[PDB]
């Protein structure tokens, strides 16, 4: 069977350049290729197909080219809306050339911007469950935060939880949350709950008292 | 014009289960279908297509594994003896006329193939601390459910500006949680559907913990 080799794996680039994706097949499958574009927690978009040819609507900054077993598709004038996962894919008419590669994540780097921070202190419906889960949110920023947890003053190693929404279309920014999961006991035996949402050397928080709230 | 999958549910490894793929806006005697599926977290993988004529052919791994069929207004997708790794998101897809790609694809539908018995989510208010002075972000908590997707709404669905659902994420019990937050110029109710376990939850939340 057919199998397509996309590189590379993931990259990134700055609004106004230019990302290079290829892809080789393991056979030559003449001018049979697409390339779709999904971004995340959506369904798959066809871009190009018969190697270069646009689906309508789709701009120019979309090259396709390549014949044979090798493949390449081309953003320019990259835009924040571009950010996405890119998928070559065999279109070859026989089952056993038709596969995906494996992707391409694209991220699209624009302006820095420091997050705000919010923190959600626990529900005491959820502190009577025995389960307590505190949320802490870092809101529109660029580039990536780390974010770490601290319960008075020392920092926590586990139950710690996040989870990214996609970067805006607009102004490449990152929402993220962050969840710290601890029993009501453990909960109950420390004061100060501080989320800490950090680029480099700048950092960002918010903290409350447990029996504040 | 549009295709739409259904029947992703949770079954139990070995449970027979068939997809559908219902069509608008065109023929099938004109339009050939395919199928494609995506893991969690991974790329798209090759089913099997099946022309307008009716002719069917499956990618290599695929053999014995799945049945494409189709009706008068759907193609179907039965999957024969699902396995955890048959886990995914499967989308129908339309071909386009000169080769085997797709121009309309599905939204997908979820299968999920676990010995994990189904969970309602239980959910929280989540707002700033007792007395915070404020433009208030407010949410909610949704955890503990399976298998995916909750559909959280704010205010049955006719508060959509400034909403963040952030990506749900499976913890080790195999269990899903995720917040929804709404920013809103200083009531809103967070509305939980789960329709594996045909539940819905509502929670009006109070501007703050006090």
């Amino acid at each position: 069977d057919v199998v397509m080799t996309q590189t590379p794996a993931s990259v990134s680039e700055p609004v106004g350049g230019t990302v290079t994706i290829k892809c080789q097949a393991s056979q030559s499958i003449s001018s049979y290729l697409a390339w779709y574009q999904q971004k995340p927690g959506q369904r798959p978009r066809l871009l190009i197909y018969e190697t270069s040819t646009l689906a309508s609507g789709v701009p120019s900054r979309f090259k396709g080219s390549g014949s044979g077993t090798d493949f390449t598709l081309t953003i320019s004038d990259l835009e924040c809306a571009d950010a996405a996962t890119y998928y070559c894919q065999s279109t070859y008419e026989n089952p056993t050339y038709v596969s995906f590669g494996g992707g391409t994540e694209v991220g699209v780097k624009g302006d820095p911007v420091a997050p705000t921070v919010l923190i959600f202190p626990p529900s005491a419906d959820l502190v009577a469950t025995g389960t307590v889960t505190i949320v802490c949110v870092a809101n529109k920023y660029f580039p990536d935060v780390t974010v770490t947890w601290e319960v008075d003053g020392t920092t926590q190693t586990t139950g710690i939880e996040n989870s990214k929404t996609p970067q805006n279309s607009a102004d490449c920014t990152y929402n993220l949350s962050s969840t710290l999961t601890l029993t009501s006991t453990e909960y109950n035996s420390h004061k100060e709950y501080t989320c800490k949402v950090t680029q480099g050397t700048t950092s960002v928080v918010q903290s409350f008292n447990r029996g504040d709230c | 014009q549009s295709v739409e999958e259904s029947g992703g549910r949770l079954v139990t490894p070995g449970t027979p289960l068939t997809l559908a793929c219902t069509v608008s806006g065109f023929s099938l005697n004109t339009y050939s279908m395919f199928w494609v599926r995506q893991a969690p977290g991974k790329g798209l993988q090759w089913i099997g297509i099946i022309s307008n004529f009716g002719v069917i052919y499956y990618a290599t791994w695929a053999k014995g594994r799945f049945t494409i069929s189709k009706t008068s207004t759907t193609v179907d997708l039965k999957i024969t003896s699902p396995t955890t790794e048959d886990t995914a998101t499967y989308f129908c897809v339309r071909k386009y006329g000169s080769e085997w790609g797709g121009d309309l694809w599905g939204p997908g539908t979820l299968v999920t193939v676990s010995s994990g018995q189904p969970k309602a989510p239980s959910v929280f208010p989540l707002a700033p601390c007792c007395g915070d002075t404020p433009t208030v972000t407010l949410g909610c908590l949704v955890k503990g459910y399976l298998p995916e997707p909750v559909t959280v709404t704010w205010n049955s669905g006719t508060l959509t500006n400034g909403v963040r659902t952030f990506p749900s994420v499976r913890q080790s019990s195999g269990l899903y949680s995720l917040s929804s937050v709404v920013s809103v110029t200083s009531p809103v109710t967070c509305n939980v559907a789960h329709p594996a376990t045909n539940t819905k939850v509502d929670k009006t939340v109070a501007p703050s913990t006090c």
